[PDB]
């Protein structure tokens, strides 16, 4: 179906990934962007 | 149990953590120094700041080994606390009890091997941010003993993904390995305020 | 009784927050399978001589 | 469905013609419509009541 | 009650007020000191005046680290406190009951 | 001339007012918003 | 009325024959009718948004 | 030369025949003529602004 | 797939014969030929500038 057979222990893990930055949260608060002044009271 | 509350089992007392990690023993620094350049120390800097303190560390010890003068401050101020004499005190108006459990203490201090070493190496701190040293445990008997001071490198640990001021051991997962209790003397001297990424005096003395 | 249940309606009703959020990611398992290397770059040319 | 009909055939006021007598069981308990004319209708029952759901 | 007359209630003080917020833990500063220059130094320091004191701490955290005579300034100046032996005192003309609790 | 005969003694007054929110101020006087942008520096 | 129409320089999901393209401005927010499709149009304003009521 | 056009598709207020609509783009910013009718005609600049000099 | 595409009606410097004109031509961000031409036609927009998913 969707099997994979894979070591843990060995030096390198398989499918490794990659954190290259991390969470950030991106906001849109109040008189930081167009969209809430010359736009709808929006907030994305 | 220790100070923090966690709880503390001596079976694992027996064997260091990091003796089932005979991968970080092979290592060998990569020497992040060579052919730098101010967008490199920036991207070494900010990528540190995310909990890739591998490349931060060997730039640290580069850095330390390659400059004379910086060499030379670090070692006179280390020094300085070296030479210090110490003594170990009661607390507080202390009863009969405290105070032969404190001389005890200093008496067990006083016949310890290495602990010159072991206050050396704890003071690379100073400028890494952080020093980790591993004890070894053994039993002479009925007392538990410090065997030996082991010094780990920097380059041995991260950050806890969801924890900044948490450092954890390298065991190839994404999340580390949390330390083990009584396992390490940990030293994180303080210059200024904020996470322990950002807390060495290299990172000051980088440019 | 209210002559005007229907607008007694909104009066005599209740809110309470039980489903709000009452479920969970799936627990993180790329750990197990799966090392994180993190980059600074838009590529990662690893390089080994076998 | 109508929960309640609050008949038990008692003089409900039905107010026509300028004379509010009762004609027939018209009580009724619901906010769907006329609750204005529903207050002239289910004022005054005058008499003993028993609702007894029609489930229309 | 508190010093300001608040009132005080026992019952939020068994977990701390950030931790409902696990959103903010997991941040990471933009170092805003990259790449300045007067004019968004300017901009900075004005939308922190209106509020947004975000980009202001972080600039403040960049200017820290990255000026050694700054960072040596504030670090002596911080230490001469740091040094100094502190005690409690009781109030003016305190009873024994007030000194006991001091 | 849409005057307005009021008793204002009764538990409540006509023509009650509701302050929702207060005359919070909106500014636009960076270059942070594409006013600067589109236009000759712009500001709102 | 429309208290919005969410169109002016942007465009919204609009799921059709099986192929959902983004046209037509058929941006709105109220609780009219339709409310559980509303997500579906309201799926992609991937563009900036101005919103400009029709009084409706 | 033209100081500015503000047009971005959009006029600030074009009133006529006793209606006031938003339209045509027919903004400006110069006192050559009709500052007084200037100050009617523009001075609503509802959706966005793109200033495009014609060098008229 | 391409990325790079400009459609809110945005200008661009294309030139015909002699002058450089508004006009939308090209307007990607990804360039395999007259990457020399392609630099005067794609001097970036003057005004507002939206891409989208051409897949073409």
């Amino acid at each position: 179906f969707a099997p994979a057979a894979d070591p843990g222990a060995a030096w390198y893990l398989l499918d490794t990934s990659r954190s290259l930055k991390p969470l950030i949260y991106q906001e849109r608060m109040k008189p930081s962007f167009t969209s809430m002044t010359k736009e709808d009271d929006e907030q994305v | 149990v220790d100070v923090y509350g966690n709880p503390i089992r001596t079976q694992q007392l027996r064997e260091p953590q990091t003796s089932r990690l005979a991968g970080l023993a092979k290592e060998f620094a990569q020497h992040p120094a060579k052919g730098l350049t101010p967008a490199k120390l920036a991207r070494i800097l900010v990528e540190a700041e995310q909990g890739n303190l591998q490349a931060q560390a060997e730039l640290f010890m580069d850095m330390e080994e390659r400059d004379a003068h910086l060499f030379a401050e670090m070692s006179k101020r280390k020094r300085a606390i070296l030479g210090l004499d110490w003594a170990v005190e009661p607390p507080r108006n202390a009863s009969a009890a405290e105070k032969a459990d404190a001389d005890y203490l200093h008496e067990l201090l006083l016949d310890l091997e290495g602990l010159e070493d072991l206050l050396l190496d704890a003071l690379d701190g100073i400028g890494h941010g952080y020093s980790c040293i591993e004890l070894e445990w053994a039993l002479q008997g009925r007392e538990w003993m410090p065997l030996a001071f082991h010094h780990r490198p920097q380059s041995w640990f991260q950050l806890n993904p969801e924890d900044q001021n948490e450092l954890r051991l390298r065991d190839n997962s994404p999340a580390g390995e949390a330390l083990q209790p009584f396992g390490w003397i940990i030293h994180r001297p303080r210059a200024r305020s904020g996470y322990v990424a950002r807390s060495g005096l290299f990172r000051v003395l980088a440019w | 009784a209210i002559i005007t249940p229907a607008l007694i309606s909104a009066l005599k009703t209740s809110f309470q927050k039980h489903f709000q959020d009452a479920l969970a990611t799936a627990p993180s398992t790329y750990l197990q399978v799966a090392t994180v290397i993190p980059s600074t770059t838009a590529s990662n040319t690893y390089g080994w001589l076998g | 469905e109508v929960e309640g009909v609050f008949v038990r055939a008692t003089v409900e006021r039905r107010c026509r013609a300028g004379f509010c007598f009762d004609k027939e069981g018209q009580g009724f308990a619901d906010g769907v419509l006329s609750d204005e004319q529903l207050e002239a209708l289910e004022s005054d029952p005058l008499l003993k009541v028993e609702r007894c759901t029609f489930s229309g």
